[PDB]
Formats: C-alpha cells, sequence, structure tokens
C-alpha cells in the first residue's frame, strides 16, 4: 500500500510500501 | 513515447476568452501531468498550474490563479489553458510539460503563442 | 517562492570544450523525501525546453553521457564535458520540490 491519500503519480512512487 | 502537440500563434484582442490546446500524442493524458509554463519576453519561465484530467485535480500558482482556468477534454486527450479577461500579460509563449515516468516532466510542446494586439 | 538564478547568464565555449554553469537558489530545494529532485532543461530557438539532466545527477533516457550535475544544499552545477554545436541553447535550472515550482534564472551556452 501507500503511507498516505492523494494521487499517486510517478514521483511518489517511491512511497509504496 | 510522449509527443506533446500544441496549436499554433493566435492574434486576438483583450476582453476575450482564449483556450489553450496541448494535444496528447503517444499517450493517454490520465497517467501524468500537464503543466503549463509561462514565458513573456519579459519573463523567464514561469509554471502556472497544472492539471491531472484524472481527477480534475489542479494546483495553481496564486499570481496568475483565476485569470488562468485550466481544464481538460478528457476523453479527446487534448488539455485546455482557458486565458480568460486578458490584459498584457497575456502577451505571451505558452509550453506544455509532459510528467516524467521518473520523478519530474520529460519533454515539451511547440509552443502556442497568444499575442494580443 | 525559491528563487533559482544562474551566472554566468551567456557562457562562451569552444568545440569539444568543458563548460560550466553555476546556478544557486535562495532556499535549499531538497525534497521532504530526503531526495535533491533537480532539473536541468535544454532550449534551443524556437523550439521547446527539453529534459537533459534529472535528480541532479541522473541521465534522461537518450540523453548524451557528456550531461551532469552535481552540488549540494543551494549551490548547484551543470557540467557538460563535451559542448558542441548541438549543445548549444538555453539551460535552465528547475526544482520541483517547493510549490509552487520554480524555474532558473537561464544561461545560455554557446560557441
Amino acid at each position: 500500500g501507500y503511507p498516505t491519500f492523494g494521487e499517486h503519480k510517478q514521483e511518489k512512487d517511491l512511497e509504496y510500501g | 513515447e510522449v509527443q506533446l502537440q500544441q496549436s499554433g500563434a493566435e492574434l486576438v484582442k483583450p476582453g476575450a476568452s482564449v483556450k489553450l490546446s496541448c494535444t496528447a500524442s503517444g499517450f493517454n493524458i490520465k497517467d501524468t501531468y500537464i503543466h503549463w509554463v509561462k514565458q513573456r519576453p519579459e519573463q523567464g519561465l514561469e509554471w502556472i498550474g497544472k492539471i491531472d484530467p484524472a481527477n480534475g485535480n489542479t494546483k495553481y500558482d496564486p499570481k496568475f490563479q483565476d485569470k488562468a482556468t485550466i481544464t481538460a477534454d478528457t476523453s479527446s486527450n487534448t488539455a485546455y489553458l482557458q486565458l480568460s479577461s486578458l490584459t498584457s500579460e497575456d502577451t505571451a509563449v505558452y509550453y506544455c510539460a509532459n510528467s516524467n515516468y521518473w520523478f519530474d516532466f520529460d519533454y515539451w510542446g511547440q509552443g502556442t503563442t497568444l499575442t494580443v494586439s | 517562492d525559491v528563487l533559482m538564478t544562474q551566472t554566468p547568464l551567456s557562457l562562451p565555449v569552444s568545440l569539444g570544450d568543458q563548460a560550466s554553469i553555476s546556478c544557486r537558489s535562495s532556499q535549499s530545494i531538497v525534497h521532504s523525501n530526503g531526495n535533491t529532485y533537480l532539473e536541468w532543461y535544454l532550449q534551443k530557438p524556437g523550439q521547446s525546453p527539453k529534459l537533459l539532466i534529472y535528480k541532479v545527477s541522473n541521465r534522461f533516457s537518450g540523453v548524451p553521457d557528456r550531461f551532469s550535475g552535481s552540488g549540494s544544499g543551494t549551490d548547484f552545477t551543470l557540467k557538460i564535458s563535451r559542448v558542441e554545436a548541438d549543445d548549444v541553447g538555453v539551460y535552465y535550472c528547475y526544482q520541483g520540490s517547493h510549490v509552487p515550482y520554480t524555474f532558473g534564472g537561464g544561461t545560455k551556452l554557446e560557441i
């Protein structure tokens, strides 16, 4: 999953898991 | 890969509303940023805002906000910079940059010159 | 509002020479993720900007290895080991860490 809500665009894909 | 096909030069009068078009090619427009970046001759490069057509979400530079209304024809894959109630500042070249599968944005439009007599 | 400036504003070099464009922000552009996401774009006359360098020192696919950035904090450097006539144009230094996002002043690299 992701740690936060929102659009999960390319930049914030380093946060998956 | 990424191709952004912009409109050509248009020559208009003030107190008009003109929507500049930035056609996506080679991608669906809901997986990426649409940014608009302004460049006046009297300015460098100035980020306007961004639209993610995917769920309507926009983020603004407050300075140009609500002079610029950013919208998108979602299914036709074409993003639109509606520059409404013009002054002298609308006389500019606009560039349309597309989100990079990395961490920023890869390749820019072709330039849509809005000249205001 | 993070102000990114560049020096010089115009950098004359020879063919095959090494160019060094010095960029400096008004505030640290380190992202909350812990990474620095500093990009350099090349805009040629009559053309739109194109991505050459991202994440400081990462090279975009299709970009010659001649291009590489460096530095840290607020003071960063665009290094180009082999400047040719095909590398002529205006380079911009863009930070995507602080909203609203901001670009650099712009340096014209020329032969």
